[PDB]
């Protein structure tokens, strides 16, 4: 997994 | 029609109040958990439960980052569901439904039951209006620098309709 961005 | 779908209550998900996902999503991003796999439903729930707590407790996400997960048991597990923001891909958490195959698939691909369940799921999303008809399908690695969903799995989805080449 990568939240926000 | 739509595959069964095992809900959060079934795998005893912790309670949260996270931001809503605005439907319909424009993309579908394929991911693998890169962890252990599971071929029986009770084993998969435990795996999902631990992921939620890993994401929440160590990655500090609001909840499990996936919208749904798929097991080698041919089961579709509810992550945060269709209505909640995701925490799976930078810049696409509000516009992309993140679907993770439970397991590690660089050398070996998910079994037929898993691959099949994943597709029935995608089909359902369109039919139900959760996904735009012209949606784009992409591999986690096409979007961001990350080791997902794994080459073996990548080769399979790249032959899928809507896969963005």
């Amino acid at each position: 997994a990568e939240k926000x961005x | 029609v739509c595959p069964n779908i095992i809900k959060r209550s079934a795998w005893e998900a912790r309670e949260t109040h996270c931001p809503k996902m605005n439907l319909p999503a424009k993309y579908v991003i394929i991911i693998h958990t890169a962890g252990t796999s599971c071929t029986v439903s009770t084993d998969c729930q435990t795996v999902v439960r631990n992921i939620q707590s890993f994401h929440m407790d160590t990655r500090n996400f609001c909840d499990i980052g996936y919208h749904f997960l798929v097991g080698q048991d041919g089961g579709v597990y509810e992550g945060v569901g269709w209505h909640i923001q995701g925490s799976h891909t930078y810049g696409f958490n509000d516009i992309a439904l993140g679907i993770a195959f439970i397991g590690y698939f660089v050398e070996k691909p998910p079994n037929a039951a898993a691959l099949e369940a994943a597709q029935d799921l995608i089909q359902c999303a369109v039919v139900e209006g959760y996904l735009t008809p012209n949606y784009l399908l992409m591999g986690h690695s096409d979007v961001v620098n990350i080791l997902s969903p794994g080459q073996a799995l990548y080769n399979i989805i790249s032959t899928w309709p809507h896969f963005k080449h």
